[PDB]
């Protein structure tokens, strides 16, 4: 397949990197991580939940109307 | 000082300053074969030693 030194071309670019003993593994887990979550959870609740509700309206629905169906009525 | 130095003290002395120590690297130019630092860093010791 491709290789390294063939990809593409990219000039006045620099990276700074530090060694992986130098540094912390969980630096700032809760006092940083717990805000980014809760702005994930922000940014996409409003694309997954309503059709996830649609769903447990019609359930719920659908499951007492069966129930209902299944005793019977006078005359 | 010179005539004092085998190759048990240069077995020693380089153990001393290379094994598995972190370098510090420097690239420029077309480096993007460069290995990634973890490479570099494993490259520091053997396995089979």
């Amino acid at each position: 397949g491709r290789q390294f030194g063939h990809l593409t071309r990219v000039r006045h670019v620099i990276t700074y990197s530090l060694s992986p003993f130098e540094q912390r593994a969980f630096p700032h887990y809760f006092s940083k991580g717990i805000p980014n979550v809760l702005r994930r959870t922000r940014a996409c609740i409003l694309r997954v939940a309503p059709p996830f509700v649609a769903f447990y309206l019609v359930y719920t629905w659908g499951t007492q109307e069966f129930e209902k169906s299944k005793r019977k009525n006078p005359a | 000082r010179i005539a004092e130095v085998d190759a048990r003290v240069v077995r020693e002395v380089c153990s001393k300053y290379f094994y598995d120590q972190c370098p510090a690297v420097a690239g420029f130019g077309p480096i993007e074969q460069l290995p990634d630092y973890n490479r570099i860093r494993s490259g520091m010791f053997w396995l089979r030693f």
